[PDB]
């Protein structure tokens, strides 16, 4: 599962492009089939959130659940993929998108 | 690499006038300038670079881009190699030969748009053409099908959008045939 | 008694996809699965009952029929013999035997239903097909014109404007032939 | 000097039956009884100038002329010989001998129309037919193209277009071809 | 010639099933060919007629003109047939569909 | 009583001159004054009628309620002039009229 | 804590009965009275989501926040429970329904 | 399991003519044909299954339903043993002998569809009555309340839900009573 608050007043062509882009990230990096592969995301208004003492910039914040059994170092190369793929598809500076992910528990996924 | 030049222009007889004006200009060789469906007039162009550059900015210059006689133009330098084949005639490709390759499957307004985003694809991505269509018993839309790896045909999907933008009506992605569509999809 | 099954879609990509996914569930032969003027999706399919029928339930699932992506949608557990050489190709009809026999003729904006009223008429009325055309160089409509006794054929005229409802442009009834026309009709 | 009967016709049904009943008045042969792009029904018919006439009044008063249901009926008494290798089938014209002559190119949206601006053109103006077409693969348009020396292309420019009026929807003028063109137009 | 008054409130394909399976029962039942068959018809406002104590009910009525020498038992043939073909063609019942005709006079016809 | 089933779309003063030229003709064929000659007419949709096969081609038919005493051949006068008045009235060829009379009994009328 | 992410175009009645059967389900699963279950659920757009390759199919999720001590088997027919009362609730097929819980740990909740 | 008929209408004279014709038809008893706020009448009708369904045909053929005249009409072969002492009398039932037992409370604008979802949820779901009323001082509305086991009680709610759709106009449930409005609810 994956879930991205992104900021309102993006092109249906973006967003489409983004959610391709994001994809092809994921799967190249965790090598899993598109069978398995799912992705959501919400936009929520430019007047609603802050950022460090300012209201109305833009904020990119990525969630992602995936299960255990991966080493540190390919979910540092999933976190690098995201932030580029993500970055690189709406041009915002990467100190913008905020990317985390939870493991879920074998006995929960 | 050689170059192309194409025009969408509704006002058939201006088309035809346009023609006649870059070939004035230049000894471009001319590859099709017909009309189809709905009633749009086509012309594709080839030749030396900077004879075919310097013959579009004379039709340019004699269309009067931007009036709204001119639905596209596009120009471009280089071109692909497998685009010959299927620009030239309808030229079925050899039939895939690993399962795995996922299908790639676009939609977009105007064959002008089409092929360039066809062209840019190709130039960022290392993706092969099977199928092709164009503005015949269409309706004025066009096709052209892709295959390949996941990661690639996902990437070329992704510049693919990036280029086409508004002009783009549809896409669609096939993760996996099997021989009742393999071949026969 | 064969089976079919009808698809009219207009996001054709997703008429691809959806046809890839039915011959995921069945194996069903294809038919035809074309683009045709003005611009939509035909897909045909034919099989065993039972198997035509749960391909047909995948694909409606599948394809999200009702949110307008679906034209028309029909399914059809018994189909006509005299159906399958008009449908598989443009097989011309033996020529008229008798002169008394008066003619009919419809026309309605969608195949689909057009075949659907010609299975519900050849049910219900014993009347035999001349001459048919499905959605190539008409812009979307589809003709069929029927034959025989004066009374079979109003009957059949009858149950083809019931079946067809709002569905129907047009209808008309030729009375009687004369060898300008008969043949040359 | 034949004449001809052309009726452009909506209700395509209404138009079979029209052309039914002119068949019942007279043994007229017929040239082509069809639908085009984007759906409209034509029927051509021929034979003795009275006989067309005759035939032609009694087709008005059964398709109710006036009511919407008839785009155009054109009648004429006399047609020139060079338009029957043009109407019967495409027959190229030979190529143009001296590269002097001027090239003329109309459009009107009707095909009826179009032939009568023809044939007004050919009887008040000396000018021979290169190449034509008629409403196929069009979406219901039709093109015609002249030749010949300047004053008689002009001329002829401006009873084509008086003749056609408001049927008109484009027409250009080509000044000079050469061999790229000559024959490449 | 036949004149057949009915309510509004009828679709077009409706009428025109009911006119194609009048003109059929009519053809059948008397063997005539269609090109001596006439038929007419027109409608009357909901809130206009009265039906035995009730007003806006619907009522179809029937009116033929034919030529005599017709014996009575095809006279009953037609009347049944058209009676039965309304009545299946509008799905109204039976006793609200009157039929009448009348023997027009050779020397009137 | 004289009732007239047309179609629907002729002007104002179509029908009005049909009225006087169908009055003229009744009168100085039947030899009655002004005083006892009444004519109706009412028109019918066009999407409504079928003629042999044919729908929304227009039928015109004239209904005439006349007395006895008439001889034949003054029966068959009035219907050669109701006819051509018309006829001309209109500009519709004579197979698209249809003339039907009734002799009103004596004792009915 | 519960939040149910679902596509629009669903009437009121529709999602309300399935408030009402989640909360049944729920409740007789984990025992729990009506005082502690809360449910919450939102939509998102159809031209926003991919679900394997295809874009504006339907897909439903579920996310649960689950206190410890619950045995594996109680947590399946949990899963199932939802599972199924989500699907009769929507009538969609079980592999367009995707659940997830997270055990929310006692220091925490 | 005895059967019901109900009618809802807005012409009460109406009304009152088609109850007659339905007791024409048949030997079924009358339950009450009255009106109610705002100005409503009501019909109610029990007897043998086949013979209320006869009846109810035949007062559907006499009403002409769905012209307008008729807001609901509600057939139904079996019905409940506890609705009939709630249909005919106000009937008090036995307070609640368990405190746990929460409660379901529902309002719909339409009577007929209220006891439709009633029978529905009684079919589906084994709960039982409490209070009840029906269009008398309440402006057209209805209400009755369900108690039992919290699984029970939000499954009957489900299900109540689903049945009456548009219809419904609230809904509302109550966890826990105490004594204080345990009887005094």
């Amino acid at each position: 599962m994956l879930v991205v608050y992104v900021p309102e007043g993006y092109s249906e062509a973006q967003k489409r492009a983004l959610l391709f882009r994001l994809a092809a990230a994921v799967v190249e990096a965790t090598g899993t089939p598109l069978e398995n592969v799912r992705i959501i995301l919400t936009t929520y208004a430019p007047a609603d959130v802050l950022l460090g003492g300012a209201i109305g910039v833009p904020l990119v914040v990525i969630l992602v659940y995936l299960l255990e059994g991966l080493s540190p170092e390919q979910k540092a190369a999933l976190v690098k993929a995201l932030t580029a793929a993500a970055a690189e598809a709406l041009g915002v500076d990467p100190e913008n998108i905020r990317v985390i992910l939870v493991p879920v528990p074998p006995e929960n996924f | 690499r050689p170059a192309l030049l194409i025009l969408e222009l509704k006002s058939y007889a201006r088309g035809v006038r346009v023609a006649d004006a870059a070939l004035k200009a230049a000894p471009v060789r001319l590859l099709k300038c017909k009309i189809v469906e709905p009633g749009k007039a086509l012309i594709m162009l080839t030749g030396r670079p900077e004879d075919v550059e310097k013959a579009y900015k004379a039709a340019l210059t004699v269309a009067n881009k931007g009036s709204g006689n001119l639905i596209d133009s596009v120009f471009i330098p280089a071109i692909h190699p497998a685009l010959l084949p299927f620009l030239l005639e309808e030229t079925p490709a050899p039939p895939l030969e690993d399962p795995d390759r996922a299908l790639l499957f676009v939609e977009v307004k105007t064959v002008a748009a089409a092929i360039r985003a066809a062209d840019a694809a190709l130039r960022a991505a290392p993706v092969e053409l099977v199928r092709m269509r164009l503005s015949e018993h269409i309706g004025g839309k066009a096709v052209f099908a892709l295959v390949g790896d996941p990661a690639d045909v996902l990437r070329a999907a992704a510049v693919v959008a990036e280029v086409a933008g508004d002009q783009l009506l549809d896409i669609a992605i096939i993760p996996r045939p099997h021989p009742a569509l393999l071949g026969r999809e």
